[PDB]
């Protein structure tokens, strides 16, 4: 028949695919985690920018049906959408934590997680021991960092300390982790990583019905709510095992309970597209929690 | 008699956490400290003196507060 040129990024790399007219998002999402040696599809997937947001390719969806620019190469960033709630119990293949691992540094690194300066340095050196091996001081001598991105930037202001003294600490740490794998130091930094505050959350601008400026968090524990001047700590968190609906219609949303006696859970935002983000994340979070409480296999969302 | 074995390979293993977090919660506080006396305070953020103030513990405590004063807060807001 006839094939489009799809250009697909990962977190390493570069990547193209020629994609059937005719193909759904299964098909070529399909095709990319074959391609990568990746079974644990599930928490992945193609990810496109249209206007204000970014989007999900749809699994169900012709990919050419999709609002995306048909302009080739058609270019979509392969990223985790759903995060485990426990990267230590869920991520099976090194694969996959290997994709996690690249995807939540660059997250700590390009602040899009809060994390306190002292546990910039621990991570960084997880991420040191996880390229270089075992530290040597024959081998790691001063400046053996010097072109590495190592902590983000609101640390490195923070502080009068130079290059060399946030090598110094970085290396004192990482001398610690003598012995422990490569797979193994990417984990620690998944472990240290995923109890931050910020992590794993999707974050998006609501209201309430009086109208109040609100932040929604969407996340695999929950729905949280914050004040929009502290993304840190919600002021308010429903669950998913409380929840058994999420249903959307013309900018508002309507969240159910699972006693059908009590009142609902209403939230409005104006921006269409975001509403599609809202909505995909929630019920494929939500789907994803229900699969860890029944102890039954995760399964591929949209 | 295998069971007993296995309570007590969980013991280790809890033990193993307990002490490696301990340890690391520990350092990650020396750490502070001994960088304190290098910070530019007035290049603080808010988020930094928010954080000032784990993120499991926090759910539970939010999680138990009944659905319909949630509700009913929300609205308040």
């Amino acid at each position: 028949p006839k094939t489009f040129t799809v250009r697909i990024v990962t977190m390493d790399a570069e990547m193209e695919f020629n994609c059937e007219m005719k193909w759904k998002g299964k098909d070529l999402f399909d095709l990319v985690c074959r391609t990568l040696g990746l079974r644990e599809t599930w928490f992945f997937g193609l990810q496109y920018t249209i206007k204000d947001t970014v989007a999900w390719l749809k699994m169900d969806k012709k990919v050419l049906d999709h609002d995306v620019s048909k302009e080739e190469p058609v270019t979509f960033h392969f990223l985790a959408k759903f995060y485990p709630e426990n990267a230590e119990e869920e991520l099976v293949q090194e694969i996959t934590q290997h994709l996690f691992f690249l995807q939540v540094k660059k997250q700590i690194l390009d602040e899009k997680i809060y994390c306190p300066p002292e546990a910039s340095v621990l991570l960084a050196s997880y991420a040191v021991q996880a390229k270089y091996g075992d530290y040597d001081p024959s081998v790691h001598k001063r400046g053996f960092l010097a072109q590495e991105e190592l902590l983000p930037k609101r640390v490195i202001n923070l502080y009068q300390m130079t290059p060399e003294m946030w090598e110094e600490r970085i290396t004192a740490w990482y001398a610690e982790h003598r012995g422990r794998a490569r797979d193994e130091a990417e984990m620690e930094y998944l472990k240290i990583a995923q109890d931050l505050e910020m992590y794993g959350v999707n974050y998006f601008a609501i209201r309430n019905k009086k109208g109040t400026e609100l932040l929604l968090g969407v996340d695999a524990l929950g729905l949280h709510i914050y004040d929009p001047e502290n993304r840190l700590t919600p002021k308010i968190s429903f669950p998913w095992n409380e929840i058994r609906n999420i249903s959307y219609s013309d900018k508002e949303f309507t969240i159910k309970p699972l006693d059908k006696k009590i009142d609902v859970f209403k939230f409005n935002s104006s921006k269409l597209r975001v509403n599609k983000l809202i909505l995909q994340l929630c019920i494929g979070n939500h789907d994803l929690f229900m699969r860890r409480r029944k102890a039954d296999s995760l399964e591929v969302q949209q | 008699t295998d069971m007993k074995r296995l309570d007590m390979e969980i013991e280790k293993e809890k033990v193993e956490y307990m002490e490696k977090s301990k340890h690391l919660q520990e350092q990650l506080n020396e750490l502070k400290t001994e960088i304190e006396a290098l910070k530019l305070k007035e290049r603080e953020t808010a988020l930094d003196i928010l954080h000032n103030e784990s993120k499991h513990n926090t759910i539970k405590k939010l999680t138990l507060q009944s659905w319909k004063s949630r509700v009913a807060f929300f609205e308040e807001l």
